[PDB]
């Protein structure tokens, strides 16, 4: 959940493979505001009563409350599509399953998680383990006439002029950071860390609790601002100043593994189609997470109560439609299901401040909260200015 | 690294047929591709042309029946020939420019037809 995600990798890649290390400064000052961005969550949930969906239901009329409810619960949907397009793809690389059909088959990958339970649901994912591992080890490998130097020159030492001007380097921007700071996790966050060990009414020392949720919170996240690094410096090393000028998506990666020189041929192929079960491997967790949380979502915004699987199967079926008709009207390019999938992450973007703000307030009101708003003010308005500007200089 | 053909044969007409262009060997990307062909008593005849960014175009002896696509994952140009005339009869060469690896520049690659017979 930030290495296993399709939207991550997508992104990442294609912002090394078009722009070179001009992105790297939006994956770290997105990764350092997801670390702060969480931890106030975090606080929220265990300080306060409850979570962050029923807590700005108790600030807003129905009828908003409703609205944010419709725009968190399209960002849940938007993280589902960029799955059901990466199992998609998947399934075409390893089996040769057309992705008009790999889509429709998404819907019984619930059904497959069953046939995957009864295997040791630790047993699997040791084997997944290794998978990703390796996959990762051949990306570290894939990394060859590397400047140590230029990869700093704009990883963190910021470039801002290009980031923001064209709509190019923007747009990815803009998928960058909505994968790495997504919505629903933000919901999903403010509830399960109520789990922890401390006493609700009475006991103060649940900031002990939280000491453990934060430092737990910034482990993984540094660990997905590592490979998302990792990624863009793969997508830079291998597409980004050719003549062709490659994109720089999974199908670009797969026979960019699969032809690469070194890695020989026999060898090379084996690279290749274990990062396509990785690649399938990166959905069916992504699908389990996003379902818990959605079930915090309308039940604190709606109330309303109905079973996961129910849930996961109405999710899943909204996810499809989109990457159907799309499929359906460029007649299954796989460069323009791609496109759908960077485009996922870069509505995560305009959902998040329908979620930040709220988690503002409540931060600024009951106790044990944060003395500096100031750092997380500027995180919004220069937020919101930029997906509008996006939203309009397209439009 | 050589260019390879299948699919051809024989069928009746109002029958269809899919040709396979694929390479020798593992390729990076096929950039461009075009399908020929060449009935009985006649002039080589540019049927179908795929690009890069994935638009196609036809004869106008073919179009609406015909459709070149690309299959990125296993690098094959197809050439789906739907209600087939027995005026499609003849040789069916494939022409395409792939690329052997990421910054390898853009060969030019002919290849053996194949025999397609629309009988009766
Ligand atoms: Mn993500």
């Amino acid at each position: 959940v930030g290495y296993m995600d399709p939207g991550n990798w997508i992104t990442s890649m294609q912002g090394g493979a078009q722009y070179g290390y001009t992105l790297l400064f939006v994956i770290l000052i997105s990764s350092l505001a997801a670390m702060l961005l969480q931890s106030m969550t975090v606080r929220l949930g265990i300080a306060t009563g409850k979570d962050l969906a029923q807590m700005t239901r108790h600030f807003l009329s129905k009828p908003v409350a409703i609205i944010f409810w419709i725009i968190a619960e399209l960002a849940i949907i938007a993280t589902d599509i960029a799955e059901v397009i990466g199992s998609a793809i998947a399934l075409d690389l390893i089996f040769g399953i057309p992705l008009i059909v790999g889509a429709l088959i998404t819907v019984f990958d619930v059904f497959l998680l069953l046939f995957i339970m009864r295997f040791g649901f630790r047993k699997i994912e040791a084997i997944v383990g290794t998978l990703i591992f390796t996959v990762l080890a051949i990306f570290v490998f894939e990394v060859f006439i590397s400047s140590p130097q230029l990869t700093d020159i704009l990883n963190g030492f910021v470039p801002h002029k290009e980031i923001v001007t064209n709509q190019g380097i923007l747009y990815i921007a803009l998928g960058i950071i909505g994968a790495t700071i997504m919505p629903h996790n933000l919901y999903l966050h403010s509830s399960i860390v109520q789990s922890r060990k401390y006493d609700r009414h009475d006991n103060e020392e649940k900031a002990q609790a939280i000491k453990y949720a934060t430092i737990d919170s910034n482990l993984q996240l540094s660990i997905a601002f590592v490979v998302n690094c990792l990624l863009l410096t793969l997508g830079a090393a291998l597409f980004f100043g050719t003549k062709t000028n490659d994109l720089g998506g999974f199908y670009d990666l797969y026979h960019a593994l699969k032809t690469e020189p070194v890695l020989g041929a026999t060898l090379g192929g084996v690279m290749s189609t274990l990062f396509a079960v990785a690649l399938l491997a990166s959905g069916q967790n992504s699908t389990i997470t996003g379902t818990l949380a959605g079930q915090i979502v309308m039940e604190g915004f709606l109330r309303l109560s109905i079973p996961n699987w129910l849930r996961r199967l109405i999710t899943r079926s909204l996810a499809v439609i989109p990457v159907i008709i799309c499929l359906i009207i460029f007649k299954g390019n796989s460069e323009k299901i791609e496109q759908l999938l960077v485009f996922s992450q870069v509505f995560l973007s305009i959902a998040l401040p329908f979620s930040l703000i709220p988690l503002q307030l409540a931060t600024s009101n009951k106790k044990l909260m944060g003395p500096f708003i100031n750092k997380t003010w500027v995180n919004i308005i220069s937020w919101t200015l930029i997906v509008i500007l996006s939203g309009l200089n397209v439009y | 690294v050589q260019l390879q053909e299948s699919g051809g044969g024989l069928v009746q007409a109002g029958g269809s047929l899919r040709l396979s262009c694929a390479a020798s060997r593992s390729i990076f990307s096929i950039d461009t591709a075009n399908w020929y062909r060449q009935p009985p008593g006649m002039q080589r005849e540019l049927v179908a042309t795929i690009t890069r960014d994935g638009n196609a175009n036809y004869a106008d002896s073919v179009k609406g029946r015909f459709t070149i696509s690309r299959d990125r994952a296993r690098n094959t140009v197809y050439l789906q020939m739907n209600s087939l005339k027995p005026e499609d009869t003849g040789v069916y060469y494939c022409n395409a420019a792939i690329r052997t690896t990421v910054r390898t520049s853009a060969q030019e690659y002919w290849g053996q037809g194949t025999q397609v017979t629309v009988s009766s």
